[PDB]
């Protein structure tokens, strides 16, 4: 989306690039730089 | 008694983790303009192509 500042505004949609099947505890999330 | 002749013996889980991967097209060929019940598990294929 062609955008230049302070615009969060866009609309579509996903697909499943991976299913890892593991089923594991899952809460946390720390992302890093 | 002791000459050279090596096994190696197999064992599955009680499901201590579900499958992985699941089994592949196990099959024939295609089919066209004649109805046939076929499957896909999944999609159940029944009626013409
Ligand atoms: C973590 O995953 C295991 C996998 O079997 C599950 O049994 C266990 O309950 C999970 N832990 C929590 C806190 O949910």
């Amino acid at each position: 989306i062609n955008l230049v500042r302070d615009l969060p505004q866009g609309f579509s949609a996903l697909e499943p690039l991976v299913d890892l099947p593991i089923g594991i505890n899952i809460t946390r999330f720390q992302t890093l730089l | 008694g002791y000459q050279p002749y090596r096994v190696v013996v197999l064992s599955f889980e009680l499901l201590h983790a579900p499958a992985t991967v699941c089994g592949p097209k196990k099959s024939t060929n295609l089919v066209k303009n004649k109805c046939v019940n076929f499957n896909f598990n999944g999609l159940t294929g029944t009626g013409v192509l």
